[PDB]
């Protein structure tokens, strides 16, 4: 086997805009093997109702997800993903930042 | 403006060589058309975007047949590379086929593709003559071996010069309105300030389609390629894609900085500077 | 349209 750790990127589909709804998206991509837990977090919660892409590799036979929801952007609440795989001795938090 | 249809079939073996979990999708450019999940309730090839609806019940299934018909030898695969590899009972193995044709603009044959993988690298690959193979190391010789004697390749090359470049001028056609488009981005530029010495001014693409993009700094009209960061184009989860770039810059000299992107949506490049 | 020619490895 070739494993490889996953890439994990925190975003929205629309810029953000505190009070209007939009989608939190987490990409994981570059990794190998598919069987992977990614979980979206807010306030350090799991959001329950969380859907997924289908999954589709790249051409160097690395996987990819998008894990995306619906929901709200504010000052004070935070957003992050949690992800975990073979390759992730500990689980992967990455937070969301507006500005990325 | 050339074209392209390919599918990703992914096999995923269980513990203990149970039904194994195996996952299709298909795609025209960036675009998914069709999906097929082992786990999913219907056990049918289900449709993912508008234009590909308007094919008949004849056509759903005949494709969940083919899809059936592969799931099911890449099960008997898993099983004998697993104790070909003597690789134990508890674990999961992976096979992952893509396959697809490229089509120019008059719609002719330009390219085919069928190469396969086990546990993340390669196996087999069908070269570009459509008529021999390149094959890995040991279990994969046995399998080139094996579809040489049978001349596998002949009939590989049929479909992706035939019914590959056949359906994906249809689905071209049925779907000209999102397939033949290009959404062009949306850029603007946003300032992080990291000291009193230096920011970092990060450049933005937002809501374009095809994902391929082209994003470069300048410095007085130079390439600038010190301290530059890019992040990998993203999907946006609408059918468009997003991508930034992002360069540090000294306090007072935003202004010599450009950022400038190339896009197929674009008549003319962009150029962004600092305001 | 997907494939049509199944082809076993092994
Ligand atoms: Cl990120
Ligand atoms: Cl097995
Ligand atoms: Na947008
Ligand atoms: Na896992």
């Amino acid at each position: 086997m070739i494993q490889r750790t996953p890439k994990i990127q925190v975003y929205s589909r629309h810029p953000a805009e505190n009070g209007k709804s939009n989608f939190l998206n987490c990409y994981v991509s570059g990794f190998h093997p598919s069987d992977i837990e990614v979980d979206l977090l807010k306030n350090g919660e799991r959001i329950e109702k969380v859907e997924h892409s289908d999954l589709s590799f790249s051409k160097d036979w690395s996987f990819y997800l998008l894990y995306y929801t619906e929901f709200t952007p504010t000052e004070k609440d935070e957003y992050a993903c949690r992800v975990n795989h073979v390759t992730l001795s500990q689980p992967k938090i990455v937070k969301w930042d507006r500005d990325m | 403006g050339s074209h392209s249809m390919r599918y990703f079939y992914t096999s995923v073996s269980r513990p203990g060589r149970g039904e194994p979990r195996f996952i299709a999708v298909g795609y025209v450019d960036d675009t998914q058309f069709v999906r097929f999940d082992s786990d999913a309730a219907s056990q049918r090839m289900e449709p993912r975007a508008p234009w590909i609806e308007q094919e008949g019940p004849e056509y759903w299934d005949q494709e969940t047949r083919n899809v059936k018909a592969q799931s099911q030898t890449d099960r008997v695969d898993l099983g004998t590379l697993r104790g070909y590899y003597n690789q134990s009972e508890d674990g999961s193995h992976t096979i992952q086929i893509m396959y697809g044709c490229d089509v120019g603009p008059d719609g002719r044959f330009l390219r085919g593709y069928r190469q396969d993988a086990y546990d993340g690298k390669d196996y087999i690959a069908l070269n570009e003559d459509l008529r021999s193979w390149t094959a890995a190391d040991m279990a994969a010789q046995i399998t080139k071996r094996k579809w040489e004697a049978a001349h596998a390749a002949e009939q590989q090359r049929a479909y992706l010069e035939g019914r590959c470049v056949e359906w994906l001028r249809r689905y071209l056609e049925n779907g000209k309105e999102t397939l033949q488009r290009t959404d062009p981005p949306k850029t603007h530029m946003t300032h992080h300030p990291i000291s009193d010495h230096e920011a970092t001014l990060r450049c933005w693409a937002l809501g374009f389609y095809p994902a391929e993009i082209t994003l470069t700094w300048q410095r007085d009209g130079e390439d600038q390629t010190q301290d530059t960061e890019l992040v990998e184009t993203r999907p946006a989860g609408d059918g468009t894609f997003q991508k930034w770039a992002a360069v540090v810059v000294p306090s007072g000299e935003e202004q010599r900085y450009t950022c400038h992107v190339q896009h197929e949506g674009l008549p003319k490049p962009l150029t962004l500077r600092w305001e | 349209s997907v494939l049509n020619d199944i082809l076993a490895r092994l």
